[PDB]
RNA sequence: GGCCCGGAUAGCUCAGUCGGUAGAGCAUCAGACUUUUAAUCUGAGGGUCCAGGGUUCAAGUCCCUGUUCGGGCGCCA
RNA sequence: GGCCCGGAUAGCUCAGUCGGUAGAGCAUCAGACUUUUAAUCUGAGGGUCCAGGGUUCAAGUCCCUGUUCGGGCGCCA
């Protein structure tokens, strides 16, 4: 830790990310007296982790080893316990820039879900900004509050357990940005307008289905939102390999090898459409 | 027309395909089940089936409160009020399957609280697992190319089906052509070419090793009449051909196939030496550049050629070397991406974007060389 | 010509395709006494074209030259006079395979438009197949008939001037395949079913807007069509270039060049969604 | 808050952007028109404007029979009953523009026979050309990155805006960091980093030639306070630094900037030599491999780095060489594609798929070297 | 006499018969340098496509006219 | 005693601390070859992910249990 500032040394209470080879990782809460088993052996926190610097190669058991990495929202996103489907960093990167988030930004979010987007926002708006997030599911709301305390970011976030479509975000005319990830975002557009400052701000909604987008855009226009833009961002990831295609035998008595960037998957899926808009006075 | 014994066919379950030849009293596996095809006959293609002990039976072709939110839905793990043990019981008892679905629904405390969409989804997921329905369909390039790309993509050098379609079009494959093909795609490209030529014209297949692979080709169930214009010629003799420097009871059977294959090779060699072919299609595991630089000599001017490669880099070289050699025009290095869609009320969106793992194409037209 | 069979030599009445450098092309109708001007000079048909073989380098005027190519549907698609927006060969390739078109196929099409798809179908279904196409615009219908006669493919195609959504395709239970490119294809689904053989066949509709697709899919399901699949195919085209990135100056006293396949355009557009379906008895 | 003189701003018309600094009595061009910015002041951002002789005026923010088919619509060319000459007349007469639209509609014989959608489209196309509305907006990474990619992509090595977004996230750019950047993207990447750091922390910019380019950076209109933590250091002295082998009235003004710049260079050199940086961002016209292999030494363990390249091939090499050097983990070679959508009643579809011409990224985390 | 082709984006002017129009040059500005009513080298800033109309599905690789630069044929359409 | 990790797709059996699970081997079959109740080389055919349940938006890089293979800690949770 912290999620919000880099520290050299691992300490108790920290969330540490272990790299296990390939891309595989696991998140661990560092406690004295605690043990963590990996395919490379056991880690005893009190001697193998605590006091040691992030980025170190840590020997485990029978000469096995792992690397320990400092926590970040991106690493957390890939290791957090899902209580919902979550947004990944490719969508989050675009959301963050297009909402114009920066230190000092005040942001409204619903639904909190599993906090993947929440941690990214907090990292971005700290130390002066604040996140007002909303989750109508009691347990998910409380689990999010617990994590925020564990990760020492409670200062920057308030979770309200309520229906954003009926009761809104719990604040009025304070936000620079609103982010929606819920099944019926068109029912929250008016509350988004009320949550954003009178001077204006930015809006973004994430929907898997085009009919949800359509309803959202219709509601945005009717309420006075402008600069409507609907986008989709698609990640492609490449393996770096050397390949050699054998020369054909034509009976004779160039075909040199090459480096290639081959996609890791033959198909890239759909996460959601991202609809952006702007609120301006007038 | 209708299904008959001996017919080459394709089995379909959901979007999964498997091709097989029908045979009385033969056992085959498909998606974790054991069949007997005997029963599926005299039925139209597109006809459905269900499995039993080991035999298939013909089923008909064709066959409300809910919540709004999940805000109060908790995962206790105890929503389904019947056990993992009970479940096998209903199955071993050999019950329908649809009734098992109905039973699972009735014993789901949360089902009624779920959204309509979540209900639909819950049911579709159960039907998929318990109401296993097998459709029998006719082989076609469409079905076989989709099947291979899904089932054995390594055998066809990861040539996606939309890519194969581009090759047939870019190469102006049609009835009457004299075509040359070099393929290590199990004979799938050959079969696709044969479908679009309809028994009219000729195809000369250059093969590596001891013979051409035609396993995929056999799945099409072509009439014998399509074989008359089908020739083969060993790739390792090609260099000779371009220079003109080219030449108890079963020990007999061999000699019979050897001279007969030698015979066919000479016919093929003659057709090639005319150097008047209407096109060239290449799709193999081998580096394409030398294949192209040699095989183009067999092709007449103002004719299209298409080279497939799983990788882009070799086509970049092939492009440059074709430009050194000359004799080509309108060179085009291309790739297709393919996106599929779920289209349902209030639930429409893209599913997969197939990209980068479906191959690349280098195409153009031949022209007269400068002299 | 012909569009349907390769011929060695150019003759009068032929549609010839001139390649002018780069990718640029122009289609010409070869007539005795006719002249064609290009950026490379004049071509006098009676001596420069007629009698000469396709694929030849033809000198024009002041030592300028062009190549003359044999006509094909793909080349025609890129050189035909637009009377409508047309489909290009990437969509046509997929349509052709997924409709399972082959020699002997009987096909119904609407709308004829500018005949880009029509010529591809004819090339595919000849010599035994037949195309029944429908165009409710009088002039476009007649222009299509003229072209079919000029290109000597009238044997394989019948154009009917009528509304496919009211009067259907003009045939019943004869077709192996139906292709739709019109604004309201859901109104032609019943007629598509009636046009396809009783034993069954294939269906495809091309729509730019997702709401058109939705209506089509709903109508297909209601009428008894099965195996519904909606696809989109996107062409990417690459320039082959050698590039060299200059080495940075770090004060010192590898960065070798490379071949790259760079896209010709930074953005690939949307033509249309392609919805396929199957008709089976039952 | 509200617009003021001296403010750096961005002009917007449709989706076209141009950034400019407001100045009393200065003339600027935008989309084929001549302006005077004097009039746009005291207005909120997002406020609209129209042009006149040379001055802008504030307009309000906001402001039926038809056929079914085109089966009988013929292109005679004579649908518009007013001439190409008449048209200039209405314009030279300096008429509103909306009335010219209304006039064109009234003199279109076919307009009433067109579909509603075709009508809407006809009107939008006319409004675009005659009702030129200019909105003034506040600079942000979003707006400037979109502008540059559209207006001057060659200046930023064709780095698309979604790609820039990935870099900021993958590099965990945030307040408090000590960041290192080497950019020949006009200072756009620097500006983006400065926006996300909010004046907290430090940035060390390595520059080629005689100084860092910050033209784009200036468009952001950052407070002077953001400059205190902004350092620069010449790239050609980096090798020395890693080895430790590193050292009338205007002729005075120069000496004043030279020693002051020498001063700042030494501070920057010190911060670098601590080798404890929180990340590294590279995006330039130069081959990236040597930049990475050298500049990483300045970065602390367990820190993210991101390298941009317009081309993939050099990142393939950089990947292999990073794996030889060691000291890195979770290496990822990536690219983003971006699709935009038209979302309107009964007229929804994708517009453009931005692919391949927006660049590639190689990212990972630093780790401790083996000893 | 007319006809047929091909071009117009940066303040100005250009851009290839490989399916080469976000690629440049001039000029301007800045650094460095010395030769200073300034030169030289290096680099930077500057791009949304000539106007108007008509048409295609609710996606233009669409058409016509005008302005202007250029190429070609020949008194023929 | 228990606890913690990681694996199950082809008839069978495997698959790497580089963000390596459509990649193979065995066996089988075929060609070629000679050494022939057969050997050898080459090649081909064979793939949709262990079962069951619960959950996420109307997109899983989600969770639990059972079966079975393996790794580790230690009588502690
Ligand atoms: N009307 C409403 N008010 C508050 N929360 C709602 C809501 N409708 C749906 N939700 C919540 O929205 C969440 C959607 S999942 C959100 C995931 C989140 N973006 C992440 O990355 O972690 C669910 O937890 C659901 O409980
Ligand atoms: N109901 C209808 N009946 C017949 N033709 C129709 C029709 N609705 C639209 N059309 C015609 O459909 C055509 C659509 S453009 C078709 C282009 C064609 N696919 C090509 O590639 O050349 C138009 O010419 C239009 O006149
Ligand atoms: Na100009
Ligand atoms: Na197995």
């Amino acid at each position: 830790m912290s999620f919000v500032a880099y520290e050299e040394l691992i300490k108790e209470g920290d969330t540490a990310i272990l790299s296990l080879g390939h891309g595989a990782m696991v998140a661990v809460r560092v406690q004295r007296g605690a043990q963590t088993q990996t395919r490379h052996g056991v880690l005893r926190h009190s001697v193998d982790l605590i006091g040691r610097p992030f980025g170190s190669k840590v020997t485990c058991g029978r000469g096995g080893w792992v690397y320990v990495l400092h926590p970040t929202p991106e690493l957390w996103t890939l290791n957090l316990p899902h209580r919902t489907q979550i947004l990944y960093s490719t969508d989050i990167a675009l959301i963050t820039m297009m909402l114009e988030l920066r230190p000092g930004s005040v942001v409204c979010e619903s639904g909190t879900g599993s906090g993947s987007v929440s941690h990214a926002i907090i990292r971005t708006i700290a130390p002066t900004g604040h996140l007002h997030t909303v989750e109508f599911h009691q347990q998910r709301a409380e689990k999010a509050r617990e994590e925020f305390q564990e990760h020492r970011v409670g200062r920057w976030v308030t979770v309200r357990t309520q229906d954003v479509c009926r009761s809104g975000f719990g604040v009025s005319h304070v936000a620079d940005a609103v982010f929606l990830d819920i099944p019926s975002p068109w029912e929250a557009v008016g509350h988004a307008w009320d949550a954003l400052k009178v001077e204006g701000g930015r809006f973004c909604s994430f929907s898997p289905c085009i009919e949800q987008v359509q309803r959202t855009c219709q509601a945005l226009a009717a309420r006075g939102f402008s600069e409507l833009s609907t986008l989709e961002v698609l990640p492609q990831v490449y393996n770096v390999r050397t390949v050699s295609l054998p020369p054909p035998d034509l009976g004779t008595g160039d075909t040199s090898p090459f480096r290639s960037g081959t996609p890791m998957k033959e198909a890239v899926g759909h996460t959601g459409y991202l609809t952006f808009a702007t609120k301006t006075p007038g | 027309h209708r299904i008959r014994d001996g017919d080459f066919v394709v089995l379909k379950r959901e979007d999964v395909f498997k091709a097989v030849q029908v045979q009385r009293r033969k056992k085959v596996t498909f998606e974790k089940q054991w069949f007997y095809l005997d029963n599926v006959i005299g039925h139209s293609y597109g006809t459905a089936f269900e499995v039993t002990s080991g035999g298939s039976l013909q089923p008909k072709k064709k066959r409300k409160e809910a919540g709004t939110d999940n805000r109060n839905i908790v995962d206790d793990g105890k929503s389904q009020k019947l056990t993992q043990d009970d479940i096998k019981a209903l199955k071993d008892k050999g019950i329908k399957g649809e009734e098992i679905v109905q039973q699972l629904i009735e014993n789901s405390t949360t089902f009624r609280d779920k959204t309509e969409f979540a209900q639909d989804k819950y049911i579709k997921k159960k039907k998929k697992k318990y109401e296993a329905i097998i459709t029998v369909v006719k082989p076609s390039t469409r079905i076989l190319s989709i099947m291979y790309y899904a089932r054995e993509p390594g055998k066809i050098n990861h040539m996606r089906y939309d890519t194969l379609a581009q090759m047939l079009t870019l190469g102006n494959i049609r009835a009457g052509n004299k075509m040359i093909v070099m393929e290590t795609c199990a004979g799938l490209v050959l079969g696709a070419m044969m479908e679009r030529m309809g028994g009219f014209g000729s195809i000369i297949q250059l093969y590596p090793g001891g013979g051409p692979v035609r396993a995929a080709t056999a799945c099409f169930g072509f009439p014998k009449s399509f074989l008359s214009g089908l020739y083969e010629f060993p790739l390792n003799k090609v260099d000779s051909l371009l220079h003109g420097t080219f030449s108890k009871d079963y020990i007999q059977e061999k000699q019979r196939r050897q001279e007969e294959q030698r015979k066919r090779h000479l016919e093929a060699a003659a057709l090639l030496s005319e150097r008047n072919a209407d096109g060239l299609i290449v799709a193999s595991r081998f580096h394409p550049t030398p294949l192209l630089l040699s095989l183009l000599d067999f092709v007449a001017p103002s004719r299209p050629f298409v080279v497939y490669c799983q990788y882009k880099e070799p086509l970049l070289e092939c492009y440059t070397k074709l430009r050194e050699r000359g004799g080509v025009i309108n060179l085009r290095l291309s790739e297709t991406w393919l996106r599929n869609y779920q289209v349902l009320p209030d639930r429409s969106h893209p599913k997969l974007l197939m990209s980068g793992g479906g191959g690349y194409l280098l195409s153009g037209f031949t022209v007269a060389m400068d002299n």
